[PDB]
């Protein structure tokens, strides 16, 4: 509910580049956002859309620059014979950083092979660890054809575990059966050879070959880690969005032995449960939580007729082992709800963390949606608390695919909070969304006396003779948070008496000084101080002119953060959490 | 008695090459059966294989020249959807055109044939169905199909937007720029265009087939056999079956 919709940094790449087809952070110092951009032309000799990687700036005005991952053309095996193709090899089409590290992929990458002139869609990746760059691709193999590993599309999908293993997936080993690669980040740069085309890795993990039911299971499609025995170390997460019959499948694999840990099965035909997966700890104790995407399934509408609007499941990590499990529709038809599921990392601070899923082609002019969901003790907030809209209509062949990719928990401001980045490759754009820091509010209200007795005239209405049974209304107004926030919060509060009159009841209270229900007064507050309050004289209406003497006369108190004038360095302006409601009331008796 | 249109959707995949023989004089003896049933019967002609592009196809200069090279065979480079015959009453015509019918590639992988069945629901002018008749479009192929997201392994990540094209040739033209359809996308363009759709798959498919027509309104799955010996039969049961339209 935090994120800043009003004005958020908008990059943008070259024209017909799919630039924001993959986004990521960097964190090496300052900070940066990683682009992909898979369709991009480089100046590589030969090469036509290599794609890039582009690393922007937050500091500066947008003004990204590519990442240089490798210059040269392709390779020759021999005279007139090239080894590699690497012209429409869709490099960037996933980015993945941790720390130092930059691994990126290109999945359309074809080579030639060693042992005939081929043309095998292997999949290459260039790992860049801090200053040495070196390229991976482990099914760049002598295990070549279909039946090997000469279609895989290594890096069709990436990930990094928390002991420095890269996790890769591989969607079409073994006849499209589907694979995971994972390789020591050390022995990927450590065995690094640029005259060596297929490497071995001796602590590799990786699926093996299974029987032909197994074929077309697309294994590796999308992918995540987390840990799911409870050994610290990250499990491997991925969907096989054709296994099944095309059901969808996630497989759940050890991240020590490559042994399967847990299945799960999408329900309906062609949904395509798996397109997306994350792993999360969204309730706050300490067992990620698995979400799957289901961008193509179909809910019944009012009509009882079916209506393609997606679908994400949410399963909670059980300690004993199992999971609970729910399930997240989506909220627009054709919209594909779940294409994207970005762990955000606790957005709001509240101790329970967040995660964005998105309907890239939902919206008006199909401009694309993201939704924000919290995390509770209970589990996902099944209501979304902020609605992230696409703003760029569609001139080109795609559709603006905002949020298509997206990217979450990293502090990129070190306002205290977690950012988003959104990717809309369509419109070749990628746009930072920043959090707004939260003001938590403590406000006091006292009425004393809380017994009002009619016949004790004490206060005199000023301008006249007749005296009223008054009393004093105080109320206190404190703030604090937790994250990086200015000092002077401008509060607007309003106090209402009686509010909770019957419908067309007498107003039984007046404020004595106005003879009017209602008084606002404007608070200027500093944060982490003592609570400042203010005091006043309210009075009951003569007995005679009104007969509900026995409901009691609650006094109602409103308060807003003013928002205009509380904009930080940045510009970043804070906001009232929206658990919290916004207001007080406090209850007076009549005797 | 009421008018039929019925289009022909075949695979056109090696394995179908022993099918080809056979319908060599279909559309004559169907025409001759639907005669007993209605006066007022037309029938046209597509075929499709798959999408021609990395990684659904071999891309070696030779190897997309002839997609055959390991039989070794010759047969036409790999196509998406060729839209060959409109629907008609002359028969004949149906069966000069079967008869120079060739085989592409010789596929055992799952096939773009829900491309087709996009196609040949929404082109209404080009395929030709008629206003006020029943329109059945018969799906012949003994393999599975690529639906929704399976380009993305292709770099295709435009979704399909249901509308025609047919570039002249009546050859699908964005078979290498849009996605597969959705399940969800068939439904709501063969409802709208009133669309009977008839799966007649082999035994390895009936099963798969059947799970995609019980979302789909209308469809129904005929157990083709692998030569296609009995889709003359298979289609004169389905068009009576969706005849009596039970449907509690
Ligand atoms: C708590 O603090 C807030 C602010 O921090 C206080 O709000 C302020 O309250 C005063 C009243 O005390 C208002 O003055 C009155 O304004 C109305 C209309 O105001 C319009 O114009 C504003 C001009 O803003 C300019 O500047 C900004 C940049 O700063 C530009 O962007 C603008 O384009 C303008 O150029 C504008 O700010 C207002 O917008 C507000 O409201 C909209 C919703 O409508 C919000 O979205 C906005 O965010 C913004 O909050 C608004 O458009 C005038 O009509 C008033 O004139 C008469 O009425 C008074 C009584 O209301 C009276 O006392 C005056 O004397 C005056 O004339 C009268 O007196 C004559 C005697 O000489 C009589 O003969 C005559 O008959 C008549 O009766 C008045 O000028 C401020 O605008 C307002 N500002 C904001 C930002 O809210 C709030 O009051 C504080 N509360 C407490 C309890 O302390
Ligand atoms: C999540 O979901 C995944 C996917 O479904 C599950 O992974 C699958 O698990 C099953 C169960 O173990 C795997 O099936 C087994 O495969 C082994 C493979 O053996 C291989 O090597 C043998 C030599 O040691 C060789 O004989 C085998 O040859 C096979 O093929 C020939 C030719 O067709 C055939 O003639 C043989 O009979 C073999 O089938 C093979 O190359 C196999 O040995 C197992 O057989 C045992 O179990 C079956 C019942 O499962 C039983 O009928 C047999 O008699 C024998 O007792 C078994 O078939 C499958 O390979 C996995 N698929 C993958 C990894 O993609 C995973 O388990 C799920 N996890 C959870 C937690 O649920
Ligand atoms: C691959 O590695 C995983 C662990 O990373 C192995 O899982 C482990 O399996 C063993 C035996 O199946 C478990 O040992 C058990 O310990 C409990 C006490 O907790 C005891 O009561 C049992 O009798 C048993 O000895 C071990 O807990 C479990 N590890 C985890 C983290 O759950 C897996 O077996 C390995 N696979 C292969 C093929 O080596
Ligand atoms: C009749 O009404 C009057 C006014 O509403 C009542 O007088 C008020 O009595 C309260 C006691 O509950 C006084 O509050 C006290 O203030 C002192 C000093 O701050 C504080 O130390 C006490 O702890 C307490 O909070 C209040 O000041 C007083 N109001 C005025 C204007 O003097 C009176 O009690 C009513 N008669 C009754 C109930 O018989
Ligand atoms: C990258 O550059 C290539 C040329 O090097 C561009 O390809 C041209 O695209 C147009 C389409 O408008 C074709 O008519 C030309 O024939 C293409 N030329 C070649 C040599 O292939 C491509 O459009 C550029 N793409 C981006 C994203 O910059
Ligand atoms: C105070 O705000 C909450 C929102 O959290 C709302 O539910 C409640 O109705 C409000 N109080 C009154 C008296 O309207
Ligand atoms: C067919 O019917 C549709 C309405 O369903 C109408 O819009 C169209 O013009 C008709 N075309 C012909 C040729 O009758
Ligand atoms: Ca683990
Ligand atoms: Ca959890
Ligand atoms: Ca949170
Ligand atoms: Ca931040
Ligand atoms: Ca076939
Ligand atoms: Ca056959």
């Amino acid at each position: 509910f935090n994120l800043d919709v009003d004005s958020p940094a908008e990059y943008s790449g070259p024209e017909g580049s799919y630039f924001g087809f993959a986004v990521d952070f960097f964190v090496p110092s300052r900070m940066f956002l990683l682009v992909g951009a898979p369709k991009a032309n480089t100046t590589q000799p030969g090469i036509v859309e290599g794609g890039q990687v582009l690393k922007c700036d937050w500091s500066s005005t947008r003004r990204c620059q590519p990442i240089e991952f490798d210059a040269t053309g392709n390779r020759d095996y021999a005279k007139d014979d090239p080894l590699e193709f690497k012209s429409h090899q869709w490099f960037g089409a996933s980015v993945r950083s941790k720390q130092d590290k930059i691994l990126a992929c290109a999945p359309l990458y074809h080579w030639r092979t060693e042992m005939k002139q081929e043309r095998e869609p292997v999949g290459t990746c260039f790992l860049q660890d801090g200053t040495k760059t070196v390229e991976y691709a482990p099914c760049r193999s002598q295990d070549i054809d279909a039946d090997g590993q000469g279609f895989c599309q290594g890096g069709f999908s990436i990930d990094f575990t928390k002991a420095d293993r890269v996790l890769l997936g591989g969607p079409g080993s073994f006849y499209w059966q589907g694979q995971l690669i994972s390789d020591q980040v050390a022995e990927i740069v450590s065995k690094y050879d640029p005259n060596v085309y297929s490497i071995k890795y001796n602590n590799q993990l990786a699926t093996r070959t299974a029987q032909a039911i197994f074929d077309d299971s697309y294994l590796g499609y999308s992918v995540a880690v987390g840990d799911f025995n409870g050994d610290g170390i990250d499990d491997f997460v991925s969907g096989v969005p054709r296994a099944a019959r095309t059901l969808g499948m996630v497989y759940i694999y050890d991240g020590k032995n490559m042994s399967s840990l847990y299945n799960f099965t999408g329900e309906q035909m062609a949904a395509y449960f798996g397109f997306s997966v994350a792993a999360t700890d969204i309730n706050g104790d300490d067992y990620a939580d698995v979400f799957i995407g289901a961008p193509l399934f179909m809910d019944r509408g009012s009509d009882g007729k079916l209506q393609e609007v997606g679908q994400v499941s949410v399963s909670l990590q059980r300690a004993s082992g199992d999971f609970q499990t729910t399930k997240l529709n989506g909220f627009e038809v054709f919209a594909r709800f779940g294409s994207a599921i970005a762990p955000l990392g606790d957005l709001d601070q509240d101790g329970f963390n967040d995660i964005a899923i998105a309907a890239p082609y939902g919206g008006e002019d199909k401009k694309g949606i993201v939704y924000i969901f919290n995390g509770r003790s209970t589990g996902l907030n099944a209501v979304p608390s902020q609605i992230l809209e696409g703003q760029w209509a569609a001139r080109s062949g795609c559709p603006p695919s905002f949020g298509y990719s997206m990217k979450g928990a990293t502090d990129i401001d070190k306002n205290g909070y977690p950012d988003l980045i959104v990717g809309a490759f369509g419109v070749d754009r990628a746009i930072l969304y920043r959090a707004r820091p939260v003001i938590t509010v403590n406000a006091g209200l006292e009425v004393y006396p809380s017994i009002l007795n009619q016949d004790n005239k004490t206060c005199s209405l000023p301008g006249t003779a007749l005296k009223v049974s008054c009393f004093n209304v105080r109320f206190c107004l404190k703030a604090d948070g937790k994250g990086v926030l200015p000092r002077k919060l401008n509060f607007q509060v309003e106090l209402l008496l009686d509010k909770l009159k019957q419908k067309g009841a007498i107003r039984r209270a007046l404020f004595l000084y106005s003879r009017s229900p209602s008084h606002s007064k404007n608070m200027t507050i500093s944060r982490g101080g003592l609570m400042q309050c203010e005091e006043l004289i309210a009075y009951l209406r003569d007995e005679s002119e009104f007969r509900d003497k026995l409901t009691p006369i609650t006094i109602f108190m409103e308060y807003r953060l003013d928002y205009r004038t509380a904009a930080d360095t940045t510009g970043l302006q804070p906001i009232l959490n929206q658990f919290t409601p916004a207001n007080i009331s406090r209850q007076a008796h009549i005797l | 008695d009421y008018p039929v249109d019925l289009y022909y959707l075949m695979d056109l995949s090696a394995s179908m090459d022993d099918d080809l023989n056979t319908i060599k004089e279909l559309g004559s003896r169907l025409s001759k059966e639907m005669s007993k049933l209605t006066s007022n019967f037309r029938l046209g002609f597509g075929s499709f294989v798959e999408k021609p592009v990395s990684p659904f196809v071999k891309t070696t200069p030779e190897e997309i020249a002839n997609p055959c090279s390991s039989i070794p065979y010759f047969c036409l480079p790999t196509f998406g959807f060729k839209h060959i015959l409109p629907l008609t009453n002359d028969a004949e015509r149906f069966n000069e055109i079967v008869k120079n019918q060739k085989i592409s590639a010789n596929i055992d992988t799952p096939e773009g044939g829900f491309d087709a069945i996009m196609q040949a629901a929404v082109c209404k002018e080009k395929i030709g169905w008629r206003n006020d008749s029943l329109h059945l479009l018969v799906f012949v192929s003994d393999a599975d199909s690529h639906f929704g997201m399976d380009s993305k392994l292709a770099g295709i990540v435009c979704p399909n937007d249901g509308l025609c094209h047919l570039d002249s040739k009546n050859e699908y033209s964005m078979s290498t720029v849009l996605e597969y359809p959705t399940i969800g996308q068939l439904i709501d363009k063969l409802v709208q265009n009133n669309v009977l759709l008839i799966f007649a798959v082999t035994q390895e498919q009936v099963h798969l087939y059947e799970n995609y027509a019980k979302l789909i309104p209308g469809a129904t799955v005929g157990l083709l056999q692998k030569d296609s010996g009995n889709i003359l039969q298979l289609i004169i049961s389905a068009y009576e079956e969706l005849r009596s339209e039970v449907e509690l």
